[PDB]
Formats: C-alpha cells, sequence, structure tokens
C-alpha cells in the first residue's frame, strides 16, 4: 500500500499519483489548504455536507 | 425505502422529489448545484408535466424549508433504452436557482478514477427517498435513508434475470429486508468519505423490493461524470 492506496495519500478528497507522488485536490466549491491536503469550503452550503 | 431510518434534520439535504400535477412524488433526484438536478432517464416517462421539490422531509406538514422549482430543460441521455434501462440518467436544469439552506444543499460530484477506487470500494453507500416502505405498500410520507452495501459485481450478475451493463452497479442485501423501492427511482445513492457525501449512483431498478437473492440496481454515475459536466455547461 503506497501513495493514494495508503490512507488516501492523506488527502481530504481526491488523490492522484503523479511522478511517483501524491497530489490532492478537491470538489468544486472547495479550495486546497496550504498543507496541500485538506479541502476548505469557499462559501456557505458547500457540496456534500449535511446541514447542521 | 424498505427498512432504514427517517432522514433526520439536515441529514439528506441533496434529496429532490419529482412531483406531478397532483403534487404527488413519483421519483427522486439529487441536487447537484443551484440549477441542476440529477435523476433517472426512465422517470421522465412517468408524468406529462412535473416540478422539483427540495427541502422536504414530511409531505404532511410544512417544515418551512420546502421549495418547488419549475424545470426549464430536460437533458436525457440519448443512448437511454427502455428495454434494459441502460444509460438510465438525465439532468434537469431549473428555471430559478435553488437557495441553499437547512435541508437544501448539493451532493458533491467526485472524479471518476478516485471514486471507482476509493468510494466504490467502501463497505456501503446511502440511498434515500419517499418511496414505498414495502413492495406492495403506499409511498412514504417521510423521507427515509438506508445504508446499502456495495455488492460484488459477479454475484449481482449471477443474481439477476436482466442484463447488468457497464453503466450499472448493484447494492443492497441478499436476504435482509432493506432496499430502495418504487417511488425512490431517480433518487440519490451517495457515499460518505471523511464526512463529505459524494454522488455515486442513481436509484434505477430492481426485481421487486427487498426480495431474497435480488439486489438494487443503480446507474453508475462514475461512467457519466464527463456527460454530467457537459450537460451542466449548457
Ligand atoms: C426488472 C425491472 C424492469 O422492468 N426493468 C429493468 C431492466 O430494464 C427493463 C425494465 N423492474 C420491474 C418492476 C420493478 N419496478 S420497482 O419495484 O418500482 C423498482 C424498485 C427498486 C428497487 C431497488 C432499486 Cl435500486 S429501484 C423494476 O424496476
Ligand atoms: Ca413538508
Ligand atoms: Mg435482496
Amino acid at each position: 500500500r503506497k501513495l493514494c492506496s495508503l490512507d488516501n495519500g492523506d488527502c481530504d478528497q481526491f488523490c492522484h499519483e503523479e511522478q511517483n507522488s501524491v497530489v490532492c485536490s478537491c470538489a468544486r466549491g472547495y479550495t486546497l489548504a496550504d498543507n496541500g491536503k485538506a479541502c476548505i469550503p469557499t462559501g456557505p452550503y458547500p457540496c456534500g455536507k449535511q446541514t447542521l | 425505502i424498505v427498512g432504514g431510518q427517517e432522514c433526520k434534520d439536515g441529514e439528506c439535504p441533496w434529496q429532490a422529489l419529482l412531483i406531478n400535477e397532483e403534487n404527488e412524488g413519483f421519483c427522486g433526484g439529487t441536487i447537484l448545484s443551484e440549477f441542476y438536478i440529477l435523476t433517472a432517464a426512465h422517470c421522465l416517462y412517468q408524468a406529462k408535466r412535473f416540478k422539483v421539490r427540495v427541502g422536504d422531509r414530511n409531505t404532511e406538514q410544512e417544515e418551512g424549508g420546502e421549495a418547488v422549482h419549475e424545470v426549464e430543460v430536460v437533458i436525457k441521455h440519448n443512448r437511454f433504452t427502455k428495454e434494459t434501462y441502460d444509460f438510465d440518467i438525465a439532468v434537469l436544469r431549473l428555471k430559478t436557482p435553488i437557495t441553499f439552506r437547512m435541508n437544501v444543499a448539493p451532493a458533491c460530484l467526485p472524479e471518476r478514477d478516485w471514486a471507482e477506487s476509493t468510494l466504490m470500494t467502501q463497505k456501503t453507500g446511502i440511498v434515500s427517498g419517499f418511496g414505498r416502505t414495502h413492495e406492495k405498500g403506499r409511498q412514504s410520507t417521510r423521507l427515509k435513508m438506508l445504508e446499502v452495501p456495495y455488492v460484488d459485481r459477479n454475484s449481482c450478475k449471477l443474481s439477476s434475470s436482466f442484463i447488468i451493463t457497464q453503466n450499472m452497479f448493484c447494492a443492497g442485501y441478499d436476504t435482509k429486508q432493506e432496499d430502495a423501492c418504487q417511488g425512490d427511482s431517480g433518487g440519490p445513492h451517495v457515499t460518505r468519505f471523511k464526512d463529505t457525501y459524494f454522488v455515486t449512483g442513481i436509484v434505477s431498478w430492481g426485481e421487486g423490493c427487498a426480495r431474497k437473492g435480488k439486489y438494487g440496481i443503480y446507474t453508475k454515475v462514475t461512467a457519466f461524470l464527463k456527460w454530467i459536466d457537459r450537460s451542466m455547461k449548457t
């Protein structure tokens, strides 16, 4: 188990393997955090979150 | 939905209900964005004129969050076939945008490769709807949800009297009395990953509801991500 097969490469959402390393990305309406792993909602009611 | 639990406050905010002229639900849908609803192509033949209701959990009381939306454009997959339900997918563009709020929010569209390797390999997904609570029953007046295991593809094909195409997947139980049912068609199949819910299927068909040795058959949304993207750009 390596890269994306190892705990989703530590990504919050999408994980891709490029030049033998993990690249994380996010769904529309989220921005990749500074750590290049977490996904941050850009505004209210982001997709895929239960409302309260 | 047979078995499962009621959707509690805020838990299934991406649920849409296609309602006919008589204000009765006949199919479900999934909110993809302020203007678009995902549903099954076969649902389009079950009513001459329909609207889309969002933010509703109990069809017998006004919760305060409900909103009805007229459809401006129906985008039905051109390869849909009534004989097998292959390509059972449609996107609806609404005349006015959905205002998100408590009980009204979109589900996320995932990327294909990651969804197939990571989401569809999870133990379960969640199906939801206002459909029948038993094969012979009446539609539910309460929105329900059900956790459904992904089912081995070979096992599903072995179990089915009708072809399972590359555009379909199976979910549910061999004998446990839990499944989607009539009236749930077109509704969401979502998979949770780190507390974010992604669209993974569309309730499509089944040989009855919760039958022994039969599963629920869903449209494989990951096979249609580019098609959805295109339909939402025009
Ligand atoms: C076998 C299938 C059917 O007639 N097909 C499917 C294959 O293509 C031809 C039409 N069929 C016959 C009766 C049944 N209608 S239904 O009970 O309303 C569904 C309910 C569902 C159960 C699980 C899911 Cl997912 S949804 C249904 O979907
Ligand atoms: Ca209501
Ligand atoms: Mg069964």
